[PDB]
């Protein structure tokens, strides 16, 4: 099992405070492109952002 | 109240938007259930999320004065506008009133139609 | 964006004690100022405001905030200074600000009180007329989510500059106490009632308790938000205590928006 | 300093009046406002040269501070 | 195309009330939105009271006859209400007061014909919008 | 700002005096001046030599001051100094900020040829939706 | 669907006839049609007389019924009337819908004209793929 689990460095307690303790820390723990930003700017005809920004944004997922 | 004050028009603008509840009187509505049906508030509020509905253009009226129209202004001219939720997602909505002048479009009636649908074309 | 939790439930559901204190804000006696921190402060998130350039035209406040975490750009007048009038300092103030906020896509509310432009043959001579153009312009220009509040008071060519719905305001949202009007009434009945009646006092009237009787009337009639309400200048006629809530919700309706304009190299921005 | 010509309808601020930076000096009627003129700086304001019903004209010292 | 305004009012029409304020709102944004899109030639041949102002200043070059044209937001009679100060609408807002002083206006025709003309020799060099080169 | 943006061509004709800032502002070579020429009356400099001289060798002139001499004379004898050295264009023109320093007759062929070359510049700006500009 | 995509220069001629609906069929002025012109004969109403007057004066035939009247000549009379005020272009021309009421004869001139005038045309619409025509 490689998940990565809590680990108590020092002491031990009894059940009961183990319980408390992980009750407690228990208790604590679509893509819309319209109007995206790059439509708004205003390119030059020959802006290379045309491939790098524009759509490297319309078609990244 | 004295309407020389801001409680006096606190109070006169909520009279006049229960006033909008019922534009040309509640027994229009009053013969709108014997006819068993829904309002176009009832049915906007019935479409869209419980307390959802945003109004737009609520207080309007129309200001035609051809053949004694002026003599009858109805608030809302007759349809409900506005936006709200469905199933939590936004939507823009109308909704046009039987009771008010048969329902027949008149100016404000489409100016507010054509709000709606600019907002709903621009927010997407 | 920071994460923040909205209350479920409407508008008039959820208000807050704070809120409540707009509705009794705008004093009674339309001579009486109010600070529009007031309102600035119960608006925004957390009471933070960024104020910028706090010092160099009092009439109107400038500054960030935020609204549910989105930042905000709040754009405001100020009736504790030159009774909140446009001058050339608050209009290149305010137009800067503005185009700084639609550069960077950060939406704005205006908080509207503003009688008009102060008058003054030195605000003439510097050019009230061009440079006051620039916040009439950025206003326009601006693409971002733009909402109006108003408070008190929007006349003249200064309902004009201060967001009208013609320059394209999103949401407009009118207070009860709003005063949508040509000028003040003191003015209109020296026009719509000087040419034949107020000269005809001639006749021996007792002219002055004419002029005030005739203000009054056009007071009840036309100094109050309802004619613009019923001509969709003001989408809303709201409590005071209901901003917040509309502000919000415009906010989040507005987030994405498409608007198209004609194509440009620039705009020749009066300078 | 009256900040435009205006009616002094209230005067706010006594002799030695200690006053507090921010605080309220006069009320002064113009433009249909009974705009608040207010000390710029905390520290005496003895002197005042306000008085109510006076037409206080636009840069006349109000008080020294 | 290019577009040329020759104004001449005083301000918006009382009576009609808020509506002119809604017009003069959508001409400033189409002034606006024609910015830097298509030549805007302001000719000024009388009192441009109040809201009549804001056009031309949106507009790209501004012609003012010499003292037949006059612009200003606020009526000398406001100014002396609030201000006490006494002056002419020429002292005001004038066409030597636009040229000289606050720089509104491009130029000051002796007379009709020549701003006319102005107008005229402008078109000349300006091309029809910024998708055309000058003529 | 207005200059710096500006992307048609720009021919600057440095007539007699460039100093400063205000070298910076008329049409500096790194602003993207596309043609920068001098006429030899040109005087292109940080500082006008009177003020100069008194930051370049302020060290000597506090010497000439204790030692007593005449230290308006040693001004103008370093004035003169300095004027000639290095208020010209050809210390421009070395750092080829002055793209040739021409006779003035040259002016106008220079001009055509320029803004005839010049007619489409593929130049560009990074994407924004507008400038801030000072305002 | 079809008059309101297409974004070419429409230009519409008002010969006799446009009721109703299909007067917005026919290309109105607020489905962007760039030059609107009437004939004389024109006639723009919501429908014809005949039908209007049984629903405008409705009360007044209602009145004349219980009177026993001569309820085809009231009927008549307002009929008369309804055409003579309202079945004209000139209220649409007043409501500006109609740009101008032109002699038929400068028909051809006016379409030339006004073609001229639109050879160059932006229309801005949101962006999408396609339409989805009603089929
Ligand atoms: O009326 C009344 C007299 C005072 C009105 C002055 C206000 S100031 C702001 C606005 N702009 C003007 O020119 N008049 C009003």
């Amino acid at each position: 099992d490689h998940e990565a689990h809590i680990k108590v460095l020092r002491g031990e307690p009894t059940p009961e405070e183990m319980a408390a303790l992980m009750a407690v820390l228990a208790s604590a723990g679509e893509r819309n492109m319209w109007g995206h930003p790059v439509d708004k700017l205003r390119y030059s005809v020959f802006s290379w952002q045309r491939v790098t920004l524009l759509e490297r944004t319309h078609m990244r997922r | 109240v004295d309407i020389h004050t801001t409680a006096g028009k606190l109070a006169d603008l909520k009279r006049r938007t229960e006033e909008t509840l019922h534009p040309v009187g509640e027994a229009a509505v009053d013969k709108v259930h014997a006819k068993g049906k829904l309002t176009a508030r009832e049915r906007i509020l019935a479409l869209l999320d419980e307390g959802s509905f945003v109004e737009l253009d609520a207080l309007a009226k129309h200001r035609s004065t051809n053949f004694g129209l002026e003599k009858n202004r109805p608030l809302g001219d007759g349809v409900i506008t506005g936006y709200g939720t469905i199933d939590g997602r936004d939507v823009c909505i109308f909704s046009q009133d039987a009771t008010v002048f048969g329902g027949s479009l008149g100016e404000v009636y489409g100016e507010k139609i054509v709000k709606v649908q600019e907002l709903a074309i621009k927010t997407g | 964006l920071y994460p923040v939790a909205i209350p479920e439930g409407s508008i008039e559901e959820t208000l807050t004690d704070e809120d409540l204190e707009l509705d009794t804000l705008i004093p009674d006696s339309p001579n009486q100022p109010y600070d529009m921190h007031e309102v600035i402060t119960r608006i925004l998130d957390d009471d933070e405001f960024l104020e910028v350039q706090a010092g160099y035209a009092g009439n109107i406040v400038v500054g960030f905030g935020r609204v549910e975490g989105r930042p905000v750009g709040i754009v405001a007048n100020q009736p504790t200074q030159f009774a909140g009038c446009l001058d050339i300092n608050a209009s290149e103030k305010a137009a800067r600000f503005i185009r700084t906020c639609d550069c960077f896509n950060i939406p704005i509310v205006l908080l509207v009180d503003v009688p008009g432009f102060l008058p003054g043959t030195d605000q003439e001579y510097n050019g009230i007329i061009r440079r006051g153009a620039k916040l009439l312009y950025a206003y326009g220009e601006a693409t971002v989510a733009k909402v109006t509040v108003i408070t008190r008071k929007s006349y003249g060519g200064a309902y004009c500059v201060m967001g009208s719905k013609d320059m394209g305001a999103d949401v407009v949202v009118a207070w009860p106490t709003a005063q949508i009007a040509v000028m003040g009434a003191s003015g209109a009945v020296g026009f719509v009632y000087r040419q034949q009646l107020k000269e005809a006092a001639k006749n021996g009237e007792d002219v002055d308790a004419l002029r005030l009787e005739l203000q009054q009337t056009y007071e009840d009639t036309l100094v109050n938000p309802y004619i613009a309400a019923e001509r969709g200048y003001v989408d809303a006629v709201i409590p005071p205590s209901h901003t917040r809530g509309y502000v919000a919700n415009a906010l989040r309706l507005l987030e994405r928006k498409i608007v198209q304009m004609p194509p440009k190299k620039h705009g020749n921005i009066p300078l | 300093t009256a900040p435009m010509q205006g009616t002094v309808v209230k005067v706010a601020v006594e002799e030695g009046q200690e006053v507090s930076a921010g605080d309220l000096v006069v009320v002064l009627e113009a433009m249909k406002m009974e705009n608040p003129v207010t000390a710029h700086k905390d520290g005496t304001i003895t002197g005042l040269a306000v008085e109510a019903g006076a037409a206080i004209t636009q840069g006349t010292v109000i008080a020294e501070i | 195309r290019p577009l040329i305004g020759i104004n001449d009012g005083a301000g918006a029409r009382i009576q009609e009330g808020v509506v002119s304020l809604g017009l003069y709102s959508r001409i400033f944004h189409n002034n606006i939105k024609a910015s830097g899109v298509i030549p805007q030639i302001s000719l000024i041949m009388g009192a441009a009271a109040g809201g009549h102002v804001y056009s031309p200043a949106l507009t790209d070059f501004v012609v003012m006859v010499d003292q037949t044209s006059q612009m200003f937001i606020t009526g000398p009679d406001v100014i002396k209400t609030v201000t006490g100060e006494d002056v002419t609408m020429e002292e005001l807002g004038g066409a030597h007061t636009h040229m000289a002083k606050s720089g509104t206006a491009h130029y000051v025709a002796s007379g009709e014909q020549d701003a006319f003309d102005y107008v005229r020799d402008l078109l000349s060099y300006l091309p029809p919008n910024n998708y055309a080169d000058p003529p």
